[PDB]
């Protein structure tokens, strides 16, 4: 019973949360989609400046 | 012109910036009162949910102190200290009568 | 003797409501069971009301993040993750229950192991 | 006798859990081992991104 | 496909604060529930992937 | 919870967390106590019927 | 009398209540037997331990 609590213990401190994985990618999602915005906006800028 | 060309310089490196220190899980609020929307990392359910929760630290040491276990569903903990408060109040009543036998 | 017999009298009209109070011999034995009583009853009844409130906040917060990850299971993986065949939705069924039954926070292996 | 016989029923349960237990933690390891690496290819495509 | 649609689902509600339209709430990164739908991989991908 | 532990309404202005941990080990301390206090009694008890 | 004693005590496991106490107090005891449906088996109130 000792060695099961020793282990148990040991798995419950692996319980692997990837959440700082999940957050990068997140935050990598969330940045593609405003550079996109951003190109957008760039190449109306680039616009204005041929007129 | 040049006074609103420099109000747009370097504005995407400035809100990276104040992007990258933000916290995402507090953008996500839920309803519970269908009026007040609070993160879903301050709702009690949630501070033993995940290791990185900001009261993961405060609960877990809790926790340990009643010895509920860990694996426990977070609704439990009052339910349990107020049956230790019950075992106490026994307990005392116990000593009393047996220290009136004796 | 004049004040514990004070808050007795008090104690058993809440608890007897708008029935009369039963004659009952009110000697000095008598009277320290009932105060012993009526002291476990007051503090317990404390103790429920804050557990009772308790989960019906709980319950609340349960409810807001089931709606939470129904949405979110809805909208990344299509109405169609709902629609599992009889045995897949026995096999849910059966965790979940398993689970329910061992009061876990989740269904995660380092929880149901431990329990 | 019952007892001895419940007893080292109970005792080869503990000893199969037991092992069970250490293939799941060995399995853990072994995949925790492996999303730190995918933390690091995330965080190397952030960068990209950056 | 399936990280992908995940991800975009998380981030959407990232941004959706399910407030009340209020008409006129500042999004993160400026960015709307369509800027990220559009990172999506193709439907034909996204219902073989949900299949 | 810490209602619950601490009994006394004494609306104390200020609760921190650091408080509610060592109201909790209190409780946790005096059951222990108390068994202890029981088990003496009742050696005490077992002595006198010897 | 010992019926009665039983019904409290196992309702009201925290009394500490003899025989002698019943049989001096005979109309005590009816007191006892009508608060025990008032009183939860934890030694709640009834209505409360329903909600």
């Amino acid at each position: 019973q000792e060695q099961i609590q020793t282990a148990e213990r040991e798995i419950v401190g692996q319980d692997l949360n990837c959440e700082r994985a999940q957050d990068l990618c997140r935050r990598s999602l969330l940045l593609r989609a405003f550079n996109k915005k951003r190109e957008e906006e760039c190449e109306a800028l680039c616009q204005s400046n041929k007129k | 012109i040049i006074q609103e060309s420099q109000r747009l310089q370097d504005s995407i490196q400035k809100e990276v910036k104040h992007f990258s220190a933000i916290c995402l899980p507090a953008l996500l609020k839920v309803s519970t009162d269908g009026f007040n929307l609070l993160p879903s990392r301050e709702l009690s359910i949630n501070r033993m949910s995940n290791t990185h929760a900001p009261y993961y630290g405060i609960f877990k040491g809790i926790y340990e102190s009643v010895r509920l276990p860990l694996y426990k569903a977070p609704e439990s903990v009052l339910s349990h200290v107020a049956d230790m408060k019950k075992q106490l109040f026994f307990l005392r009543s116990q000593l009393s009568s047996r220290s009136e036998a004796i | 003797m004049d004040e514990k017999s004070t808050k007795i009298i008090m104690w058993l009209k809440k608890m007897f409501g708008d029935k009369p109070l039963p004659p009952y011999e009110v000697n000095t034995r008598t009277m320290e069971i009932l105060y012993q009583l009526a002291e476990w009853n007051e503090a317990r009844d404390k103790d429920l009301s804050l557990v009772t409130e308790d989960l019906k906040l709980k319950s609340a917060e349960v409810k807001a993040e089931a709606k939470y990850l129904q949405d979110l299971l809805t909208e990344g993986l299509g109405p169609s993750y709902t629609n599992l065949s009889r045995m897949g939705n026995n096999y849910l069924n059966q965790i979940v229950d398993s689970c329910l039954a061992l009061e876990l926070k989740n269904s995660s292996l380092s929880s149901y192991i431990p329990a | 006798e019952e007892e001895v016989k419940a007893l080292q029923k109970q005792k080869n349960l503990h000893i199969r859990r037991r092992n069970k237990l250490q293939m799941v933690e060995s399995g853990n390891r072994q995949m925790c081992l492996k999303s730190k690496d995918k933390e690091e290819e995330t965080g190397r495509a952030f960068q990209e991104v950056l | 496909g399936l990280q992908q649609c995940m991800l975009v689902s998380e981030c959407s509600r990232l941004l959706t604060a399910d407030s009340v339209p209020p008409s006129d709430s500042t999004s993160i990164l400026g960015l709307d529930k369509q800027d990220l739908l559009d990172l999506l991989p193709p439907n034909m991908l996204v219902l073989w992937v949900r299949d | 919870l810490y209602q619950l532990l601490d009994g006394d309404n004494t609306q104390k202005l200020f609760r921190t967390y650091d408080g509610l941990e060592s109201v909790a080990q209190k409780l946790s301390q005096d059951i222990a106590s108390m068994r202890d206090q029981l088990e003496v009694s009742e050696q005490e008890h077992s002595l006198l019927l010897s | 009398m010992a019926q009665t004693l039983q019904y409290v005590s196992s309702r009201l496991s925290m009394l500490q209540i003899d025989e002698e106490d019943l049989e001096r107090n005979a109309q005590f005891g009816k007191v006892l037997i009508e608060l025990c449906p008032l009183l939860g088996p934890n030694g709640g109130s009834a209505n409360l331990n329903r909600e």
